[PDB]
RNA sequence: AGAACGCAGCGAAAUGCGAUACGUAAUGUGAAUUGCAGAAUUCCGUGAAUCAUCGAAUCUUUG
RNA sequence: UGAAAAGAACUUUGAAAAGAGAGUGAAAAAGUAC
RNA sequence: CCACGUCAACAGCAGUUGGACGUGG
RNA sequence: GCCAGCACCUUUGCUGGC
């Protein structure tokens, strides 16, 4: 039904993995997706698992709203680095799907290349956070479907 | 010795003798916005329709005590709470509930028939059916020349037997244009089956005797044909949905029974 | 408040709590379900 | 005759299996309407037996557990394995 | 310890103590998850697997 | 003869059938609960309603009988 | 005999009556169960008793 | 514990002792 | 073994804030971690109890440390880091 | 020691034996089946003598007992005289304290149930030293001396026989296929089957019984058919001469063969309704023989053991010459006036009155009591092993009935009510037609493997059925391709 | 299917009226098929009410040849699964294929003693 | 007139009936019923219907 | 959704959810508020 | 509530945890 | 019923105090 969306890759020089309907974050999601990037599925893993010790976050190119005044990096191209492991756990989940099925595929092994990804509204989580006088007003916890493609180059 | 004396024809037939003088109300000019006002006038009568119902309206008590926040009170209407309403469901402003109006009947339109119009349009109509150009317009195919309109014996009443439907509709000629109808434009039509609406088929020819009906049990079915009398017939049968010169077929004795009238009505240009 | 008096009224709301649908799915399979409850 | 039966069913539960151990308690649910002197009736005239004491309190399955205490003589070990 | 929050109120329950008093032994405390009844328990306490404060 | 409704049952009288439809409810309380089983059984469905099916027949001749006399 | 075990053997005679006596694809598998069954017998009786005559030789 | 060998070492070391002796 | 004082004069009388003990043991988590060369520290009930004996205010300052090694290494890594 | 202590354990004495600790790795599918042929092979040296050289010189050890052979999976004058004897017998004694409700068990629970395993093992070992001097006291080794090389024959035999219990385990914990009980028992029928049929002839001469004359198949096969390189013809069918008629015991394997492999293939049948469908289905057939394999192997074991009338026990007070209490009016083994000696009258009236050659038909009274008894005692432990665990007929019908109405989820009906009419009045009786049928088979002739034969070739036969439904019906190689499978529902 | 007329109605009533009014022996009506022609004279019928036991081929659909007996008809669905193929899954899982009554034409009969004797008299019209 | 709470082999949704509890009867029919998992009854004449009966025996509690 | 549930076997991967390839069918960007 | 089994949703993150979910008593 | 000691793997037995 869906993927590659852009379409060329072809099947027998390809890997493929998709989440679907986890609950973690559009908006940061986004980011971490077009910031993977690309770079082989081995340079995508250790830096997000130096993520998780140390290192950022992952470069933020639009979604930069303040905020602080900030930061140290990296910040390559940018200047407003955060700090969501959230969207870190999602798409190392993506990767390991991806290198699991990128191991019996059989093709290998320098090649590579993060040909696309793209991340769908799984949908918002509806929820409500209490104010004042019996009004209130909307609350997400934000959720995600995802779909991550590789080609050989 | 010859006048609007027509020569007969016969469905055995291979006609043989002559026949009565083609009538005088078969004359009048061809007018075709009263031929489709008549037409208009006596289907109105019989329709009438349904659409959402509830109530229409009302389940749904107001006055019209909306109340004020913003933008309004909406403007309009009440009563009330997580449904339903706003407005709502009674509108409109609907985005569930009725139309402005939801069919109503109530509306008294009709056409009540006055006899002097009745019998015009009833002379008209037959004064309509004396063409012969206007049969491929409409669409329906001739092949056979000349006679027309078409004459047959006083032999289509006794029929009953099916093989002599297709011996009848043999020398009228005629006979390809009812198979036209039983033929894929046929097809399926939709939710405008129902009311008729349609899709997508044409008619095919109508007969006419003049004593009878006749009308017998199996002169019923046969694919397009209508069957009618003198004495009783309408523009529904004589030009179905108004765009005049329909393919008509004739007995004889048809001359004699209409000619005489009292009544009081006659043919002028 | 008082009605006719009664133990009984509690009994057979008791058993009401108890009969409450919940909630199976074998029979959503093989029908022709709307989705409700 | 508007009598009616009693014994709708006999409970087996846990709890109930553990009566009949402790001193010959079978325990039984009854209709809605019964009465003390028919579930004495009752369990004698389809066990046989002399009733100790019955006790009856309502539970949320609505019909109405009675709890029937019987004789040491009865033996509800092979009777309780007839039913 | 997992999944004793049944074996912290039996076990309380038994000796009759407010729960805080209650001990349970880390090294056998696989065995006493493995328990779950009312005399299962008694074995344990008078092993001295469980003590009361 | 061998069963069990419908044509032997109907024309029986009476205590016969009385005495063989309380016997037919101590296989059926032999049988409750549970004993059950699990069940369905179509014997068990049939026979807890042969009791209904018979007791309406029992109840209908004396209702019968008294619009006879 | 009394009323339990005559009750007893009249159930454990029904036991032993379902019958579907040997079709001859049974048999077919019998006969080759015991084929596999002569064979397997068929060499380990055969080892023991050709070495089991020189012992006798060795030691008279 | 032990292993499946050494039950296997102690068989064929005893058929051994009794032809030897 | 080795023996350290783990100066606790340097920022433990800084914090506070409120919050002074939950940050000063993973303070003395990572003290351990570098003088030690080691990846995970062990932190026994004893140091817990000697942190919070005092409780949060509320610090004795600079403590003694016991601490031994390693070369287990990764696998099972060994830091006692109580008292040996 | 002794010291003041309450005790009544034996525990010092028991690490000072010497005992036994098993396995550890286990490996399947190509090492299940080399180490279980491998157990089979250190079994397969029975050609082997056991130590002992005056019993082995002049005597040369008294006639083979043709008794204990089958049922022990035993082979005499070897390392391997008692077999699985003592291991089934310790499941005899347990079986009895258990299922009598003397010690009363419930299995389970894990602490008890592995209690029982570990004591049964002991005892295995316990009656193993129990029975080597027994076996001494018999007379059976033409020699009775006092403790010199007496006291170590009977060493080596239990030194060699704490091995085959062993092989009973190694192959259990998963390092062979089947039970290590079972196949001893179906090698048995191997070494003494061919043996006895295929052989070979020897010239020698010897007034004792010997095995000069064996090989029976060869022997009368060729002699009807042709020549061979033996110089052999003529016909011999039947006699009741001393020289052996030799049709006898080829046409008495495959007598027997034939009526016990198909008491299995009558079976129970047992309907369900459905698999995914509403309407008849399969018509699930339970095993007739094997449910009931047990348990006559423990009825079939007491009728060479017990004191009061049994083969073993009733020997050693024969041979033994003192009386008091006990004394040889439990039975009198010794020579006879008859011309074939075997013991004259005994109380071991359990005794198979056949032999390796024709059944008696002598004594009908004898024949009577046999098969009366070995009924008595094969619904015995029919109900000893209800009793004891299992798919117990209460715990698994109750299980199943309240487990499937509320659940999950839920679900409804089983079987299981309408199927506890069927098997609980089948358990019983299918191991008094099981014991009938053994003795019947037996009383056309045959010994030495007379009852081994019939549940081994109905366990190659049990075994097969196993491995075909594996094949066919759950993957491999397979027949389902001609028709299958499950349809009905929408 | 249905005679014209008496009841006018247009309609997805009437459609209605053949899906969930009139179970068994009037889905005798929407369960009939036809007879052949050796068998249309041997009974001077022309068409019969299946039976569960009739062998019966398809001629209209996709899988529009293939005889065998009926395993099951449903008076409610209408529809007749004709016995096998199914199309099986490798595991077993084994599925219906079900057709409608007036695709198909019956080949064989398995009619009985006085089954042919209540179709044959005079039909009806006595329920 | 209407309503409560029950009933079941199951009970989502609908209405079928009343402690006898989707029961069944009297006409009447013909190979499939019990929604299905599942448990079984029937099939060359007594299983099975509202196809048609303002038609029936039983009928709690409230009104 | 489809004529018919044929409502996706089996295999690999994944804590599971799920995904990869594959099966069914006329059509699966007809794969279940279809 | 109580006991046992679970994490899809729900709990303001998270979860090996629950008053949630589901089934007994 | 509660508490303590000894025997016992536990289930229990014995003795003393309240």
């Amino acid at each position: 039904m869906a993927r590659y969306g852009a379409t060329s890759t072809n099947p027998a020089k390809s890997a493929s993995a998709r989440g679907s309907y986890l609950r973690v974050s559009f908006k940061n999601t986004r980011e971490t997706a077009q910031a993977i990037n690309g770079w082989e599925l081995t340079k995508a893993q250790k830096y997000l698992e130096q993520v998780l010790d140390h290192q950022r976050a992952i470069p933020f190119r639009r979604f930069n709203s303040s905020i602080g005044r900030t930061a140290q990096g990296k910040e390559f191209g940018v200047t407003k680095a955060r700090w969501p492991a959230k969207s870190v756990k999602f798409v190392q989940g993506l990767l390991q799907n991806a290198a699991a099925n990128a191991e019996a595929k059989g093709l290998d092994a320098t090649k590579l290349y993060v040909s696309h990804i793209q991340v769908n509204q799984a949908p918002k989580q509806r929820r409500r956070t209490y104010r004042a006088h019996g009004r209130i007003n909307k609350y997400e916890s934000s959720p995600s479907h995802i779909e991550l493609v590789v080609t050989e180059k | 010795m010859s006048r609007p004396q027509v020569t007969v024809h016969s469905l055995t037939g291979e006609a043989t003798a002559n026949a009565l003088p083609l009538p005088a109300v078969f004359s009048a000019p061809i007018r075709p916005d009263i031929v489709h006002t008549v037409f208009t006038s006596v289907n109105k009568n019989k329709r009438q329709a349904y659409a959402v119902s509830e109530k229409a309206g009302h389940q749904t008590s107001a006055e019209s005590w909306g109340t004020g926040r913003a933008v309004a009170r909406i403007p309009r209407v009440g009563g009330g709470g997580t449904g339903r309403s706003g407005q709502g469901a009674f509108g409109n402003m609907c985005r569930g509930g009725r139309m402005f109006a939801p069919t109503k009947t109530w509306r008294k339109w009709n056409v009540k028939v006055n006899h002097n119009e009745k019998r015009y349009a009833t002379a008209s109509a037959i004064a309509a059916t004396a063409v012969a150009s206007l049969v491929l317009a409409r669409g329906h195919r001739v092949e056979k020349i000349p006679e027309i309109p078409l004459v047959v014996s006083t032999d289509l009443e006794s029929i009953q037997k099916t093989k002599e439907a297709v011996a009848a509709l043999k020398a009228v000629g005629a006979h390809s244009d009812l198979l036209k109808v039983l033929k894929s434009k046929k097809l399926r039509a939709g939710k405008g089956k129902y009311r008729n609406r349609r899709w997508t088929q044409r008619r095919g020819p109508l007969v006419v005797y003049a004593e009878d009906n006749g009308i017998v049990k199996a002169l019923r079915n046969v694919p397009g044909v209508e069957t009618a009398n003198v004495a009783s017939l309408n523009l529904l049968q004589l030009a179905p949905g108004a765009h005049l010169g329909r393919f008509v077929i004739w007995t004889e004795a048809a001359f004699t029974k209409l000619d005489q009238v009292w009544g009081s009505e006659t043919v002028a240009s | 408040m008082a009605a006719q008096k009664s133990f009984r009224i509690k009994q057979k709301m008791a058993k009401a709590k108890k009969q409450n649908r919940p909630l199976p799915q074998w029979i959503r399979l093989r029908t022709n379900n709307t989705i409700r409850y | 005759l508007d009598s009616y039966k009693v014994i709708e069913q006999p409970i087996t539960s846990e709890t109930a299996m553990k009566k009949v151990e402790d001193g010959n308690i079978l325990v039984f649910q009854v209709s809605m309407k019964a009465n003390k002197y028919q579930i004495k009736k009752a369990v004698k005239e389809l066990y046989e037996v002399d009733v100790l004491k019955v006790n009856t309190l309502v539970r949320p399955n609505g019909t109405k557990k009675a709890y029937v205490r019987l004789t040491a003589d009865y033996d509800a070990l092979d009777i309780a394995n007839r039913i | 310890m997992a999944n004793l929050r049944t074996q912290k109120r039996l076990a309380a329950s038994v000796v009759g103590v407010g729960k805080r008093k209650v001990w349970l032994d880390p090294n056998e405390t696989s065995e006493i998850a493995q328990a779950n009844s009312r005399n299962a328990i008694r074995k344990l306490v008078k092993n001295g697997t469980i003590v009361k404060k | 003869m061998a069963g069990v409704k419908a044509y032997e049952l109907r024309t029986k009288s009476k205590e016969q059938l009385a005495s063989q439809l309380v016997d037919l409810k101590k296989e059926l309380a032999e049988l409750k609960v549970q004993k059950l089983s699990r069940p369905s059984l179509p014997k068990i469905k049939t026979v807890r309603k042969s009791i209904a099916c018979v007791l309406t027949v029992i109840n209908e001749q004396q209702r019968e009988a008294v619009r006879q006399l | 005999l009394v009323e339990a075990p005559v009750e007893f053997v009249r159930e454990g005679t029904q036991f032993l009556a379902k019958c579907k006596k040997p079709d001859l694809k049974e048999y077919t598998k019998i006969v080759k169960a015991v084929g596999i069954g002569f064979i397997a017998v068929g060499i380990i009786g055969y080892a023991i008793k050709l070495i089991h005559i020189p012992i006798r030789y060795v030691i008279v | 514990r032990v292993d499946s060998l050494v039950v296997l070492f102690l068989s064929v070391g005893f058929i051994f002792s009794v032809i030897a002796l | 073994t080795r023996e350290y004082t783990i100066n606790l004069h340097k920022r433990l009388h800084g914090v506070s804030f409120k919050k002074r003990a939950p940050r000063a043991v993973k303070e003395i988590k990572k003290f351990a971690k570098l003088h030690m060369g080691t990846d995970d520290v062990r932190l026994a009930p004893e140091l817990n109890q000697a942190i919070w004996k005092r409780g949060v205010k509320g610090v004795e300052y600079r403590l003694r440390l016991r601490i031994s090694r390693k070369r287990n290494e990764e696998e099972d890594a060994k830091n006692p880091l109580f008292s040996y | 020691m002794s010291g003041f202590r309450l005790i009544d354990i034996v525990k010092p004495i028991l690490p000072i034996l010497p005992e036994v600790e098993l396995p550890f790795e286990k490996l399947p599918f190509d090492d299940k089946i080399v180490y279980t042929i491998f157990a089979g092979l250190i079994y397969l040296f029975a050609q082997f003598p056991l130590v002992g050289l005056p019993k082995a010189t002049t005597p040369n050890v008294n006639d083979p007992i043709y008794f204990l052979r089958g049922v022990f999976g035993c082979e005499p004058r070897t390392l391997l005289e008692f077999g699985l004897f003592p291991n089934i017998s310790s499941g005899l004694i347990l079986q009895l304290l258990a299922g009598l409700k003397v010690i009363k068990v419930n299995f389970k629970i894990q602490s008890d149930r592995e209690l029982f395993q570990s004591l049964t093992k002991v005892f295995a070992i316990v009656q193993y030293v129990i029975l080597t001097n027994i076996f001494i006291f018999a007379g059976y080794f033409g020699d009775d001396l006092s403790v010199v090389q007496i006291g170590l024959i009977n060493f080596q035999l239990v030194g060699a026989g704490i091995f085959t219990t062993l092989l009973a385990e190694v192959i259990d914990k998963g390092f062979g296929f089947s039970s290590g009980a079972m196949i001893i028992n179906t090698v048995v029928i191997a070494t003494n089957l061919v043996a006895d049929t295929f052989g070979v002839s020897q010239i020698k001469v010897g007034e004792d019984d010997q095995t000069e004359a064996q090989g029976a198949l060869i022997n009368l096969i060729q002699g009807l058919r042709s020549k061979h390189k033996t110089f052999i013809g003529g016909i011999i069918s039947a006699f009741n001469r001393d020289y052996l008629p030799n049709l006898t015991t080829t046409i008495i394997v495959l007598a027997i063969a034939i009526i016990v492999c198909y008491l299995q293939s009558v079976r129970v049948e047992l309907p369900i309704r459905s698999t995914r469908a509403r309407g008849t289905n399969n018509v699930y057939p339970i095993k007739l023989l094997y449910t009931g394999c047990l348990s006559v192997l423990f009825s079939y074991t007491i009728l060479f053991y017990i004191h009061i009338f049994a083969f073993v026990l009733i020997q050693l007070v024969a041979k033994n010459e003192p009386t008091h209490i006990i004394c040889k009016i439990m039975g009198h083994y010794e020579n006879a006036n008859n011309l074939l000696a075997v013991p004259t009258f005994p109380l071991s009236l359990l005794a198979p009155p056949t032999s390796f050659f024709k059944g008696v038909t002598q004594q009908p009274l004898t024949f009577i009591t046999y098969s009366a008894f070995i009924l008595v005692t094969g619904i015995w432990f029919a109900d000893k092993w209800q009793a004891i665990s299992g798919s117990s007929a209460r715990d698994v019908a109750l299980e199943f009935k309240d487990q499937g109405i509320t659940l999950m989820g839920r679900r409804e009906q089983n079987v299981a009510k309408e199927l506890n009419k069927v098997i609980p009045i089948a358990a019983v009786t299918g191991a008094s037609v099981l014991s009938l049928i053994t003795v019947i088979g037996e009383s056309l002739g045959l010994k030495g493997k007379a009852a081994g034969i019939v549940v081994g070739i109905a366990g190659g036969f049990s075994l097969l059925e196993v491995i075909t439904i594996e094949y066919q019906q759950s993957g491999g190689q397979s027949a389902l391709n001609q028709v299958l499978g499950v349809p009905g529902a929408m | 299917m249905a005679k014209q007329s008496l009841d006018v109605s247009s309609d997805r009533r009437k459609a209605r009226k053949a899906y969930f009014t009139a179970p068994s022996s009037q889905r005798r009506v929407l369960l009939s098929a036809p007879l052949s022609k050796e068998l249309r004279a041997q009974y001077g019928i022309k068409a019969l009410p299946i039976r569960r036991d009739d062998e019966v081929l398809v001629v209209r659909g996709s899988k529009k040849g293939q005889e065998g007996k009926i395993s099951s008809v449903y008076r409610l669905k209408f529809a007749v699964q004709v016995d096998k193929v199914t199309k099986e899954k490798v595991n077993g899982a084994s599925v219906p294929i079900n057709l409608h009554p007036s695709k198909l034409v019956i080949t064989k009969l398995h009619l009985d003693k006085d089954r042919k004797a209540l179709i044959q008299r005079k039909g009806g019209k006595l329920e």
